């Protein structure tokens, strides 16, 4: 079965590369919603139990 | 969400209606042809 | 300068350095444990992340 | 590996038939789920679903 | 005056790691920005410690020191306080005298520390609100439809008893809502003086409304616009503003708005209030319009701000007077945030009058900077009058 | 009795910077 263990991995490393050009350095956030960079998302926010 | 609507909707009822009397006037059709055995049908 | 620098992990000890820019090295879910320090805005690998400054000692 | 991919592309259309009843049993379910849950998943809980 | 006149020989800097500012944080026990260590010797008439050497300066808990708007800010503010001294030599028995920015921080004279948890905001201040803008006639329109229900509800009616809390005894409010059918709230019917205990009849019946029907936009507006209308009533023949509270839709209403308003005499600020996937390009239309404002509430944590930023708009014709908006003015009797008693507050703009002699910029020249203020407390006046 | 003064549409006035132009 290595050979079937081959294939999938390297379909696996295609569709990585193809998720590394569609959500390079995207997927960050700020724990405040309103804040959309990082030099923004500094500091204190308040929060509601 | 508590029966709040738009217009695509107001207009997708009136085409459920006629799609409504399509469906009727193509079973009555076959109905009155073949006298509902098959479970398709 | 003397941003806390370090090329290790598990001592955290300094080294040479230059640079304005000193960052800070953490894993993402372990947020209150800074891994590395140094100098430079480096790119982590996994689950680390990279927080950079711009004065001497701003890392802390 | 290639007998492989000519096999898949010599059965591609009961290939695409199989996969398309999986898409109309799909489609079936999500208009059920849509009428039967569609607008209701709205609590007072601050995160929303 | 000095202010107007520092702000403009202000040069706008982009780091400070170089040229660190100075200044005392009142709320403290950082690269970027040096702080100081005050004497803080006892003094009458507060009744606290104060340092007379300097002008303390109060960041809210939410707003970032630190920032290239604060840091520049921190820095044009340091002229002030060689005025600050003047007047307090000229008349010792001066009191607070502050500046409220619109950045957020606030600098007073003399340094003190701050008095659980800090909520406290100059720019929502009864005598910041009162110089920022003329007197108002605000009528909120509340989306109640259906599609309003749950987490969306209760952020507008949170937001509407947020709204209700920067309006004085001069400005006249009253609440709205409608689906397909557009009513009061409450027992009113026409605009109130909005005071203490008109406010907390608004306050009660906003949060006994249900979230049920369908919108109509139309219906809505229409309401409103025949509210600003009446004139059989106390008013106060000035700012005519529409506050919608929705979510989004379709419909733009063109026709009622090129109907009630032709000449645009009524602004109207929209909000977007919740996460959801409805359109807001009807909802920014209306606020492009008529001139107003759009507004996105996204969570309970921007309620605070952006129920206090309609504030900016309103005060453009302001700005634009001249020096006929100078007029000196006195808030009501409250009680002052640093304990000190009873007192009163005096109140004067500032402009932003950076390139005046070329008169070519106007474009971020049309806000104000802040708000000038000094605080008279009653037991002054009560000394004039044996 | 209310202010003496009042201050609104005002011609030279902007009011071009809504907040859905830029967004
Ligand atoms: C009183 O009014 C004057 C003008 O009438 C105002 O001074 C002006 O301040 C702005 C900063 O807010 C200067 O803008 C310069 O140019 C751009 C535009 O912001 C900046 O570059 C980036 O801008 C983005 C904004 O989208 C920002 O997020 C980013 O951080 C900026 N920097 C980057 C990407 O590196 C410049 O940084 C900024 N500064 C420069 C070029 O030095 C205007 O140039 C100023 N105008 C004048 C005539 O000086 C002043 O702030 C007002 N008073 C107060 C208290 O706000
Ligand atoms: C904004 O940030 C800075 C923080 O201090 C201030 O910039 C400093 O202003 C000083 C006074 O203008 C300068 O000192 C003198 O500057 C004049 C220039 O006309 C020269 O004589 C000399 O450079 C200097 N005189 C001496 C040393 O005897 C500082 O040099 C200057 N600092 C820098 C780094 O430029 C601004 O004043 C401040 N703005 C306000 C309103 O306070
Ligand atoms: C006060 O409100 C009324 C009702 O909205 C306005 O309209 C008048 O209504 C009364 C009672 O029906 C009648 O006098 C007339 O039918 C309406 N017109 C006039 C000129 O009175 C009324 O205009 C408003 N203002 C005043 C000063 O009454
Ligand atoms: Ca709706």
């Amino acid at each position: 079965i290595g050979n079937i263990v081959i294939v999938t991995t390297l379909l696996q490393f295609m569709f990585a590369c193809i998720g590394v050009q569609l959500f390079k350095g995207k997927l960050y956030t700020c724990s405040d919603s309103s804040k959309q960079t990082e030099a923004e998302c500094k500091g204190n926010y308040i929060t509601y139990k | 969400p508590e029966d709040d609507s738009n217009a695509t909707n107001s207009n997708l009822e009136r085409v459920e209606y006629l799609f409504l009397i399509i469906f009727t006037v193509e079973a009555f059709l076959k109905v009155i042809a073949y006298g509902l055995r098959n479970g398709w049908n | 300068r003397i941003c806390y620098i370090h090329k290790a992990s598990l001592p955290r000890a300094t080294k040479t350095c230059v640079e304005n820019t000193c960052y800070k090295m953490f894993i993402r879910t372990q947020r209150e444990y800074i891994s590395e320090r140094g100098c430079g805005c480096p790119t982590a690998m996994w689950p680390y992340q990279t927080e950079c400054c711009k004065g001497d000692r701003c890392n802390k | 590996l290639s007998n492989l991919v000519a096999s898949l592309l010599n059965s591609v259309r009961s290939i695409a038939s199989l996969l398309l009843l999986l898409f109309l049993f799909i489609i079936i379910f999500s208009l059920l789920g849509m009428q039967l849950f569609g607008g209701k998943f709205n609590f007072d809980e601050m995160q929303t679903r | 005056l000095e202010a107007e006149k520092v702000q403009a020989a202000h040069q706008w800097r982009e780091d400070f790691a170089s040229n660190e500012v100075v200044y005392y944080n009142a709320k403290d026990d950082e690269p970027g920005s040096q702080r100081i260590k005050p004497v803080f010797i006892e003094d009458a008439n507060f009744g606290r410690q104060i340092s007379y050497q300097h002008a303390a300066v109060h960041i809210p808990t939410d707003i970032y020191e630190g920032s290239t708007i604060v840091l520049n800010e921190l820095n044009w503010t340091s002229a002030l306080d060689e005025v600050f001294k003047k007047n307090r030599e000229e008349d010792p028995s001066l009191l607070w005298q502050v500046f409220g920015s619109a950045t957020g921080l606030a600098r007073y004279y003399p340094a003190s520390p701050w008095v659980k948890i800090d909520l406290y905001d100059v720019r929502r201040r009864p005598w910041y609100i009162q110089g920022a803008a003329s007197p108002k006639d605000m009528l909120i329109l509340v989306d109640v439809s259906g599609s309003v229900s749950g987490l969306t509800l209760k952020l507008i009616r949170t937001s509407v008893s947020e709204m209700l809390e920067t309006l004085s005894d001069d400005d006249f409010v009253n609440v709205a809502s409608f689906n397909s059918n557009a009513q009061d709230v409450s027992c009113f019917q026409h605009l109130v003086q909005a005071n203490v205990r008109n406010k907390k009849v608004l306050k009660d019946a906003v949060n006994n409304i249900t979230a049920k029907g369908i919108t109509d936009y139309k219906k809505g507006f229409s309401f409103a616009f025949e509210q600003l209308l009446n004139y059989n009533v106390s008013r106060a023949n000035c700012n005519k503003i529409i506050m919608l509270f929705t979510d989004g839709g379709e419909e733009r209403a063109q026709e009622i708005f090129n109907k009630y308003n032709k000449d645009k005499k009524v602004r109207v600020f929209t909000f977007s209030v919740g996460q959801h996937n409805y359109d807001r390009g009807p909802i920014q239309w209306m606020a492009c319009e008529n001139k107003g404002y759009y507004y996105e509430i996204p969570s309970i944590g921007a309620i605070r701000i952006n129920t206090q930023e309609y504030l900016d708009v309103l005060g453009r014709p302001m700005v634009l007077a001249g020096d006929k908006a100078k007029q000196v003015q006195w808030t009501n009797v409250y009680l002052d945030a640093l304990e000190l008693g009873l007192v009163i507050t005096g109140t004067l703009p500032v402009f932003n009058i950076t390139g005046q002699f070329e008169n070519k910029t106007n474009l971020k020249n049309q806000l104000i900077l802040g708000v000038m203020g000094v605080d008279v407390s009653l037991e002054d006046i009560k000394r004039l009058t044996p | 009795k209310g202010p003496d003064v009042c201050f609104d549409n005002n011609v030279l006035e902007d009011y071009t910077d809504c907040g859905g132009v830029s967004g």
